């Protein structure tokens, strides 16, 4: 039952401004013991499984660009990207693996005009 | 050159069984953590169950009762059962995976869809 919450559920950005969309979760998910956060960001463009972009809220999975930018800890994280490019419209999500069962958020739809 | 290939019934009568394979390549199971997940339209995204390198398994504490996971390290696959099917349950039912020292941290399988009806 651990609650993940996504804003904004949509939003339409332009090419080259910043993007940033939050992820919140309603118990910590900071591991006490590593002090990693259990958190990761997922893209999903049509028809496509998702791919990770970012895990433990802030380490970039092996090819994905310097503009991705995954922060916070505790409850609340934010992935930013830098200067949005066109092919960056997709739906984006964060998963807890902190505990199970490993929920995840509900999704923002990034729509790039 | 990685890949997670599930392979499922495709339609499938409600209060059946649900029966899924997640073949593996590329990798050995016992040091990457293999997770089921399903996604529909309706439903979003929903965390089943995951099998981690060393055998432990966890479920979806409410899904539990109907669900089945288990591996074959030899032939790199994951399973995954479900009973009392309802139409409730059509989704794309993906195996994903989490573990060091590949090329990535994860690979999300292709996905099996099931249509319950
Ligand atoms: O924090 N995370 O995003 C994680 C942590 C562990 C794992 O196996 C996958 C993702």
């Amino acid at each position: 039952d651990v609650v993940m919450t996504q804003t904004p559920s949509s939003l339409a950005m332009s090419v080259g401004q910043k993007v940033t969309m939050s992820c919140k979760s309603s118990q910590s998910l900071l591991n006490i013991s590593n002090q990693k956060n259990y958190l990761a960001w997922y893209q999903q463009k049509p028809g496509q499984s998702p791919k990770l972009l970012v895990y433990f809220a802030s380490t970039r999975e092996s090819g994905v660009p310097d503009r991705f930018i995954g922060s916070g800890s505790g409850t609340d994280f934010t992935l930013t990207i830098s200067s949005v490019q066109a092919e960056d419209q997709a739906d984006y999500f964060c998963q807890q693996h902190y505990r199970a069962p490993r929920t995840f958020g509900g999704g923002t739809k990034l729509e790039i005009k | 050159q990685v890949q997670l290939v599930e392979s499922g019934p495709g339609l499938v009568a409600p209060s059946q069984s649900l029966s899924i394979t997640c073949t593996v390549s590329g990798i050995s199971l016992s040091r990457y953590n293999v997770h089921w997940v399903r996604q529909s339209p309706g439903k979003g995204l929903e965390w089943l169950g995951m099998i981690w390198g060393g055998g432990s398994i966890e479920y979806n504490p409410a899904l539990k009762s109907r669900l089945s996971i288990s591996k074959d390290n030899s032939k790199s696959q994951i399973f995954l059962k479900m009973n009392s099917l309802q139409t409730d349950d059509s989704a794309m039912y993906y195996c994903v995976s989490y573990g060091y020292g590949g090329d990535r941290f994860s690979y999300w399988g292709q996905g099996t869809l099931v249509t319950v009806s």
